[PDB]
């Protein structure tokens, strides 16, 4: 419950240290039960680097020291099902590994190929489909005559089914309209608090403001910092010359602040934006 | 994409079109086999352009090294220095001379070398320029049930989606992992529902896609033959005769001993 | 009017070609064609022509590059879719004349044969291989083609 | 004035009828030059808003409640020139995808038309420029990122030289800021082409942006006003289930906060300007 990386590279094809794309300099160490992020402009880092932590691809310089096992760049595949029921990274459009004819067999697959009895992943597949956000019609049924949130919550349910001490997420909420993706979101920092290793691959700024406590960045194939959402847009020069963004609730002080307001900081959040708008006002 | 590869920047290899004409004339030419004018030549006038490709000698055993109970296990049938079966004309089999040595070694040639030319049309062209000229002669079809331009469709789109589905294909093995998963485990009369977490949802992406890929197809102007003009399409060069005299001096230099 | 018919051979023939391609990074191909599969599931209710220029628009489409699968080099293109001119025009004979005599009687038969002579030599040096086709290409017929493949084969289509 | 009546229009689906018609209200109607949005839950049946448009629907009758525009109407055998009015960028540019280069699926939409191929090289490159595509020329779209398939896509109509746009739930599997850009090209051309692009359910400004809204449960609408009549009306929209713009999602964090201007403030030149209004 402490991941580390020192260091991790990975290029498709081969040569060490040749040469810089893809996944460079990748160093950092993490924290228990944070909510980490995977951050920055889109070619970068994210979707190229969440798929090494739980062994789905592994590094071809150093080390993923973890949470319980360790992955090297000479690895190989026995001991996956604890090591993947421990991490349990979600892809982007996860709704897509829909196989089954109940839904229950997709959340009733988290725990099963993971080591449980069919009455025992019934009640991970049955508190899964209940904890998730599905009502008293949707705690079991074909798995398709769904909307694209319900499968998305039996596709973060399917992949949360064994309560992986580590979730990462490639935006699993995509595409998710304005109600869905407030209620996926939520719901997972309760169970990162768990003491759960909340990491999460996105771009949306006001969700490190809203959800994280930590942060990790990248840049063109090569981490400009691991940060933590204080640290991370004061300079705006950090967002011009490494290609990022802000939150709208930060973006606005410097439009409130370009009047004369001066609001106190830059606070980059919703309602802790316009506690300054008052305590500036008076 | 696909192998081999328009590396830069050899020499002329261009008209995907030319290079399909030449590639089926050069077997298309190649039957009609009694003499000297064909094999000493076309292993050396119809290789005169596989080696200009000049691409490196280590290519070819991707086309030779994973069977090689065909090559000289076969043409060995054909070593009976006289119709090496089910001979049948005449009288002697087996022989190490001037006469049966030459025909039995002679396919090691006139066979293996319409393998090198079609290497070279994998090789040499744009994948989406071997199948433009595949269209080429194609569409000219409008004689018998005519049905030619939906298969020109086909093949721009059977292409648009061969990398978006190797690339999703995937993805589904790769998030098919925080759910299990099964994949090398044998077992004859055991175990091939391994490959269940994948092509299930593959088969969404051939039937559903083709629902919402042929609705914004119809809803611009698809009507969909009779109209319909196109886009695709390229021009010869001043340059591009060389094949077109490549397979017509191998028309002299066919017959210039049957005369 | 009923059209919409097509532009799925564009995308089921996307599924048969990037289905022998293996999607090769853990390549769940062990052993001969698997591709077979959505291939029935056009005889269930779809078409005669349909089955046909769906293998023509693979041992093309695929056919680049670089080419020739089963076999080493360039041949078997549309002798292996005379096993698919036939198709529908139970699971136990359908690798079972294939097996027997359809399969590779086309396949080789023409190409280690062409003054007239013997063709078992290359042949049937695939004897195992094409029985070996068909340990679970009958049993493929159980898993994904009943249920899953021909139900949801009609729930898209005939709007 | 006004491009069209959809009257107390209605879909069903094929097995869905009696438990679960998709309209069965709706009763609306849009304005001949306006940034319309339509917003609802998402069960609403408001997807199909713009298939009904183009004919890709004849839902439950034609004669009734008919679709009409000021030129033609839905549907006879016209109905295909009513996608010389209409055109229509989707969801997933991935798939609606006909073509592996940039100006193959520009133009496979004068391709169906009769329209010369020496003018269609040209009605394409600045269609295709237009966007910004001059230098990814001829990338094939199953490499292309995903970002770029929606400029791509709105080209496509600008070949075709149309009278109105429509998204039909467009930028919503595409990143925050990839939706920003896009979103900005189309009011351009209402701006370059003063069209009409009829817009669907998301937020802030692809609601509160544009001039228009309606917000739909379960198929049925309250609310046709200005995107700022309607958010206000932020209870019986928790009911509808809905957000607001992050405008009044503030003034509601500024009337709580202390700050309590006038319920009528849309502009992002609205909340800087009325708040050194009061610095005082």
């Amino acid at each position: 419950m402490a991941i580390k990386f020192e260091n991790v590279s990975y290029v498709y094809s081969p040569g060490s240290p040749l040469e810089a794309i893809g996944l460079d300099q990748l160093n950092f160490s993490l924290e228990e039960g944070k909510f980490i992020a995977l951050v920055g402009h889109t070619g970068s880092g994210k979707s190229t680097l969440m798929q090494h932590f739980n062994a789905l691809l592994k590094p071809t310089s150093g080390k993923i020291e973890i949470a319980g096992y360790t992955i090297t760049p000479e690895t190989g595949n026995k001991g996956l099902k604890d090591l993947r029921r421990k991490v349990s990274l979600a892809f982007q459009f996860s709704e897509a590994q829909l196989f089954e004819n109940t839904v229950l067999k997709d959340v009733e697959y988290g725990p099963r190929n993971f080591g449980f009895s069919e009455d025992e992943a019934r009640e991970a597949a049955l508190k899964w489909l209940k904890k998730v956000g599905l009502k008293d019609d949707l705690i079991e049924h074909s798995p398709f005559d769904l909307s694209g949130g319900q499968m998305r919550r039996v596709a973060l349910a399917g992949v949360l089914a064994y309560e992986p001490e580590i979730i990462c997420l490639d935006e699993p909420a995509a595409g998710l309209d304005p109600m869905g993706r407030l209620e996926m979101m939520q719901l997972f920092k309760d169970y990162q608090a768990a003491g759960h290793t909340v990491i999460l691959v996105t771009h949306n700024m006001d969700d490190v403001a809203d959800y994280a406590d930590d942060v990790l960045a990248l840049e063109h194939g090569r981490l400009i910092k691991h940060a933590s959402p204080k640290e991370v847009f004061k300079d705006s020069e950090w967002l011009q010359k490494h290609h990022l963004a802000e939150p709208r609730s930060a973006r606005f002080a410097a439009k409130l602040e370009a009047a004369g307001l001066k609001l106190p900081g830059q606070p980059l959040t919703m309602p802790e934006l316009a506690d300054a708008i008052k305590q500036s006002l008076k | 994409i696909g192998r081999y590869l328009p590396g830069t920047t050899f020499v002329y290899r261009v008209d995907p079109r030319a290079k399909l004409l030449t590639t089926f004339y050069f077997i298309i030419m190649i039957f009609l086999a009694n003499n000297w004018v064909s094999y000493l030549v076309i292993s050396i006038f119809g290789l005169a352009y596989v080696f200009a490709t000049g691409l490196k000698a280590r290519v070819f055993w991707d086309g030779v090294k994973p069977m090689i109970w065909m090559i000289v296990f076969t043409s060995l049938l054909q070593t009976f220095f006289m119709a090496g079966g089910k001979v049948y004309w005449h009288w002697w089999i087996f022989t190490l001379s001037s006469e049966g040595l030459i025909n039995g070694l002679y396919v090691f040639i006139r066979f293996a070398m319409i393998i090198l030319v079609s290497t070279v049309m994998t090789v040499t062209t744009k994948p989406l320029e071997i199948a433009d000229a595949m269209e080429w002669m194609l569409t000219p079809l409008k004689l018998f049930k005519v049905n030619v331009g939906m298969i020109s469709l086909v093949i721009s789109i059977a292409l648009r989606f061969v990398p978006t589905l190797f690339d999703q294909t995937v993805k589904i093995m790769n998030a098919q992992r925080s759910r299990g998963a099964d994949f090398n485990d044998g077992g004859l009369v055991k175990r091939a529902k391994s490959v269940v977490p994948m092509l299930v949802p593959l088969f969404i992406d051939s039937l559903e896609v083709a629902l919402d890929l042929s609705t914004a197809m119809e809803s611009r102007g698809y009507k969909g033959s009779e109209g319909r003009t196109r886009y695709r399409i390229l021009e010869w060069s001043k340059v591009d005769l060389i094949p077109v005299a490549y397979c017509l001096l191998l028309t002299i230099l066919m017959i210039t001993t049957r005369k | 009017y009923q059209l919409q018919r097509l532009t799925l051979l564009a995308l089921l023939t996307a599924m048969c070609v990037v289905l022998r391609i293996f999607k090769i990074i853990d390549i769940p191909n062990v052993q001969p064609v698997t591709d077979i599969i959505m291939l029935t599931t056009l005889e269930l209710g779809a078409g005669t022509g349909i089955l046909l220029a769906i293998l023509v628009m693979v041992i093309s489409n695929i056919f680049l590059g670089f080419g020739i699968w089963t076999l080493p080099q360039i041949f078997a293109y549309a002798a292996c879719a005379l096993t698919v001119a036939l198709f529908a025009r139970w699971l136990q004979e359908l690798l079972a004349g294939f097996l027997g005599l359809e399969y590779g009687f086309f396949v080789s038969l023409g190409m280690a044969g062409w003054g007239g002579w013997a063709a078992f030599i290359a042949y049937w040096v695939s004897g195992l291989t094409f029985d070996l086709y068909h340990a679970a290409g009958n049993l493929a017929f159980y898993p994904i083609f009943y249920l899953p493949l021909v139900l949801g084969d009609r729930f898209k289509k005939k709007a | 004035g006004s491009d069209n009546i959809i009257s107390f229009d209605h879909v069903t689906f094929t097995y869905p009828d009696s438990p679960r018609p998709a309209l069965s209200d709706l009763s609306f109607a849009i304005e001949r030059g306006s940034w319309t949005a339509l917003i609802g839950h998402n069960g609403s049946g408001k997807s199909t808003v713009s298939k009904l448009i183009n004919g890709l629907l004849a839902p439950d009758d034609l004669d009734k409640s008919s679709i009409t525009v000021d030129g033609v109407k839905l549907g006879a055998d016209t109905v295909w020139e009513v996608r010389e009015k209409v055109g229509i960028v989707f969801q997933n540019p991935d798939n609606q995808f006909v073509g592996a280069t940039v100006s193959d699926d520009v133009a496979f939409g004068l391709e169906n038309r009769a329209v010369p191929r020496p003018e269609m090289l040209k009605i394409v490159a600045q269609a295709v420029a237009d966007v910004g595509m001059a230098d990814y020329a001829d990338s094939e779209p199953s490499n292309l990122s995903g970002g770029q398939k929606q400029r791509v896509a709105i080209a496509g109509i600008l070949a075709v030289k149309p009278q109105v746009i429509i998204l039909d739930e467009s930028t919503s599997m595409l990143d925050p800021e990839g939706k920003e850009q896009i979103l900005d090209l189309v009011r351009k051309i209402k701006e370059d082409n003063n069209l009409t692009v009829i817009s669907i359910t998301h937020d802030l400004e692809e609601a509160a942006g544009a001039d228009q809204v309606l917000v739909l449960d379960d198929g049925q609408l309250l609310d046709q006003g200005k995107p700022e009549e309607i958010f206000p009306k932020v209870e019986m929209l928790k009911r509808i289930g809905l957000d607001i713009p992050f405008v009044y999602r503030l003034k509601q964090l500024l009337k709580e906060r202390g700050i309590v201007l006038p319920d009528e403030i849309d502009d992002d030149e609205k909340l800087v300007q009325s708040l050194w209004q009061l610095n005082s």
